[PDB]
């Protein structure tokens, strides 16, 4: 019997207790569609873990009790079914074999019961396999366990047909979030603003990754609404002020939560020196978002780094190459950067090829990966008698097609190195090796001379100015390691590496 | 009582003093409190690589509730770190098990004053599943729904998945506290709250120079 | 310009027999 296990959800509808589902109409429909059939009339509601799949049923239950529900439909009790409680009894082992088989026999008994299964996958790896033969029964599975037990039974797929639940918009969970208001707010005793929910949606996708828009959203107005109660025990307007600081513990980042951020131009190069026009021409280029492409495309690897940090918070938010599926799928929010991709040949053009043109991947992984929202960088270039400038974009027209040229955002130049711009990267990486000095209690100061000597050495265009850390080291902490060792210089000194060949006290 | 002769009590163990003091770790100590008062979703499992201190954000819940630092809502709870291995043994007999857990949940719903820690929340799965009985994760997941049991967990991130995460009844109800492991400098500041456990139990002298050190070369 | 398919052999074992806890 069904009156002590599994909730009757067409019941929970008529008293109200089910949360309302605002939005969803359209997947609640195609629900009713499979339903409705005569083979393959069950669905099975494919999602994210959290992705409001339980709540297209939830909603379904609400659709019965309205009477807009199909005429084969109508008042059918919709029941989940608890799995762990069938279980609640020995006498002694096969108990949850032999008390699943009394509640299918009183499923046939009576005619207007549907399951719902919220882990379909659990059954599959009495088994109501066989009952489901000839109980109509709703499924809840992620796409990676469709494709893992589902789809790989040909004794469960001439029945069970795959309904998509997909992730809402940012914009679509803001109206789940309005029409979860009043359960919030009467839980918590605390109204919670519109703006908050705007913020709550926003921010919930931007910042955690691993949830899915529906829950993350719905996560942060519960523990605001929380922290509102809590803190009046140690009217009150949960805000967008509460949601960030909510999720600044969710994440542990400083508040910082955007238009005025990508006003940098000059919030940046503390990583970046010289380069100084591209980093101009990257900025109008990024703000033109503010679609499905990219937020940035662009054809330098500290660049990059720095555009990683500014942009996406994160230095380790530069993804440097599945080889980027399941690793953007983690983190949709990073610079992917494509290291020399001069020495690659044509197979790698459909990865970044039509994610300029969908943004996603369907794959043999089991998700399609969201590119929506990252910076797309490519990294290419690194006869007789006569009497760069600004000139490198036309390298890479000819090199591949501008049949996507054209969808690239901006092809943006890079300028000369400038023997300042050296002796700006000398003292840059000192501060590599100063800091190490500071835990001795030693001081490194520099000559403008022995600056110079350090610019003129390894700084090949050609390699870029890769030759420039062995340069440091060979020269500077080689004879400084051995300094230390030979006590010239202990604890309490100012060091003054001069004048060739550097000498020092 | 019933809960002493299984669980640890933290929280009188925070009275006498023997909980070790955990300092920062205090924004998620907090959020502890923050999910203990939610809807749904109102179990704080603490996620966390295994060292980063789950067991001492629910040993730093205990030290806060002793100290007046709760609200008003967990003021004066008793945190039972149930351990598992505690209620398995004995149960020589049957439902030994399930009885000495309905006892455990019956004490917890009449007193009304204990927040669960199930340290090791993985390991629920398969606790007292003798022959012809049910675990003692099956025996709660039930009591889950009725929210007749707000449990604290503590599992690591690959142990959270492996089983917590699946279970998808848990999932609408437990709620993964992510317990990061600390940077150096907040490591510093563990370190010099605890330096009067430790320079008491070696009676040595434990300078500042030393827990930096500790906490970068680490 | 021979490729080589190798073949990565998977670790596949037959379930684990159980040890029973009694209760009388
Ligand atoms: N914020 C903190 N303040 C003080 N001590 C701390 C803090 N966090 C952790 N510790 C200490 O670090 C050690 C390990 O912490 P704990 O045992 O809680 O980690 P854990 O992640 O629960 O470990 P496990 O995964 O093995 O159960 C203990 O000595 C604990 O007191
Ligand atoms: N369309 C929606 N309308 C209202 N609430 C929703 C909607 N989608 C999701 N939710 C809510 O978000 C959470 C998602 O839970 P659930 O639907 O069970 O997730 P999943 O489908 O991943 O199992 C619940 O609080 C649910 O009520
Ligand atoms: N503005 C800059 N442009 C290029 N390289 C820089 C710049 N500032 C510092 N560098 C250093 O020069 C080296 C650049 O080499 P690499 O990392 O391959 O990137 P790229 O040559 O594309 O700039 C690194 O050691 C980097 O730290
Ligand atoms: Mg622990």
């Amino acid at each position: 019997v069904l009156d002590q296990f599994g909730r009757n959800l067409t019941a929970a509808a008529m008293e109200g207790k089910l949360d309302p589902v605002i939005g969803r109409e359209k997947e609640i429909e195609r629900v009713m569609q499979v339903l409705s059939r005569r083979t393959k009339n069950n669905p099975v509601l494919i999602g994210e873990p959290g992705v409001g799949k339980t709540a297209v049923v939830e909603g379904l239950a609400q659709a019965i009790v309205h009477g807009e529900v199909p005429e084969t439909l109508k008042d059918k009790q919709l029941y989940t079914l608890d799995l762990g409680s069938l279980v609640a009894g020995s006498r002694y082992r096969g108990d949850f074999e032999e008390r699943l088989k009394k509640v299918l026999k009183e499923i046939n008994t009576r005619g207007d019961i549907i399951l719902f299964i919220d882990a379909l996958h659990t059954l599959v790896g009495i088994d109501a396999a066989s009952i489901l033969k000839p109980l109509q029964t709703i499924g809840a599975t992620t796409l990676d366990e469709y494709r893992k037990y589902i789809e790989k039974d040909a004794a469960l797929e001439r029945r069970f047909q795959p309904v998509q639940v997909g992730e809402p918009t940012v914009e679509h969970t803001i109206e789940i979030l309005k029409g979860l208001r009043d359960r919030y707010e009467a839980h918590h005793r605390v109204s919670i603003t519109d703006a908050a929910m705007v913020a709550a949606a926003t921010l919930a996708d931007r910042y955690i990754n691993d949830r899915f828009l529906p829950d993350k959203a719905i996560d942060l107005i519960d523990e605001a609404g929380a922290r509102m109660r809590i803190r009046r025990m140690t009217v009150a307007e949960v805000d967008d002020e509460q949601i960030a600081e909510v999720l600044g513990n969710w994440t542990g980042i400083p508040v910082f939560k955007t238009t005025r951020l990508l006003r940098m131009e000059e919030e940046l190069h503390k990583r970046i020196i010289g380069q100084e026009d591209a980093v101009k021409a990257v900025s109008k280029a990024i703000r033109r978002t503010r679609p499905k492409r990219p937020s940035g495309s662009f054809i330098k690897t500290e660049l990059s780094k720095a555009l990683a940090n500014f942009l996406f918070g994160d230095d380790d938010a530069l993804i440097q190459i599945g080889q980027l599926t399941e690793k953007v799928r983690r983190k949709p929010f990073s610079v992917v950067l494509f290291d020399a991709i001069e020495k690659a040949h044509q197979e790698i053009y459909n990865s970044l090829l039509q994610v300029l043109e969908d943004g996603r991947l369907t794959d043999g992984q089991g998700r399609t990966v969201d590119f929506k929202n990252t910076v797309l960088i490519f990294t290419s270039n690194l006869l007789g008698f006569s009497k760069m400038k600004q000139k490198v974009n036309d390298e890479l027209k000819k090199h591949f097609r501008p049949e996507f040229l054209n969808r690239i955002d901006d092809i943006i130049v890079f300028h000369q190195l400038t023997r300042e711009e050296i002796i700006r990267m000398v003292d840059l990486m000192i501060s590599r090796v100063a800091g190490q000095l500071k835990s001795k209690d030693m001081a490194l100061v520099l000559t403008d001379a022995a600056k110079a000597l350090l610019a003129k050495r390894g700084f090949d265009p050609v390699l870029g100015a890769r030759p420039l850390r062995r340069t440091i080291q060979r020269e500077i902490e080689d004879q400084l390691s051995e300094k230390i060792l030979f006590e010239e210089v202990g604890p309490g000194q100012v060091v003054t590496v001069d004048v060739a060949v550097f000498t020092f006290t | 009582l019933v809960l002493d002769q299984f669980g640890r009590n933290l929280t009188a163990a925070a009275m006498e003093g023997k909980l070790d003091p955990v300092i920062g770790r205090e924004k998620e100590i907090e959020r502890v409190m923050q999910v203990l008062s939610r809807r749904t979703k109102n179990n704080p499992v603490l996620i966390g690589e295994p060292g980063v201190g789950k067991t001492a954000v629910v040993e730093g819940l205990a030290q806060a509730i002793v100290h007046g630092e709760v609200p008003e809502t967990l003021k004066d709870k008793q945190l039972y770190t149930l351990d598992l291995g505690s209620l398995v043994a004995g149960s020589r007999y049957r439902g030994d098990f399930e009885e000495r857990l309905k006892k455990v949940l019956k004490e917890i719903n009449t007193r009304g004053d204990i927040i669960l820690f199930i340290d090791a929340l993985h390991t629920l799965v398969g606790a007292g599943a003798a022959e012809g009985a049910i675990d003692a994760a099956s025996i709660l997941k039930p009591k889950l729904a009725r929210g007749e049991l707000q449990t604290i967990g503590a599992t690591t991130l690959d142990e959270y998945r492996k089983y917590i995460e699946k279970d998808a009844a848990l999932e609408r109800r437990f709620q993964p506290v992510q317990v990061g492991e600390p940077t150096v400098e907040h490591t510093i500041e563990i370190l010099k709250g605890l330096r009067d456990r430790y320079e008491a139990h070696h009676r040595v002298s434990i300078t500042d120079a030393a827990m930096v050190a500790a906490a970068t070369l680490a | 310009m021979k490729v080589l398919i190798l073949a990565c052999l998977v670790a596949l074992a037959l379930a684990r027999e159980l040890e029973e806890l009694n209760v009388p």
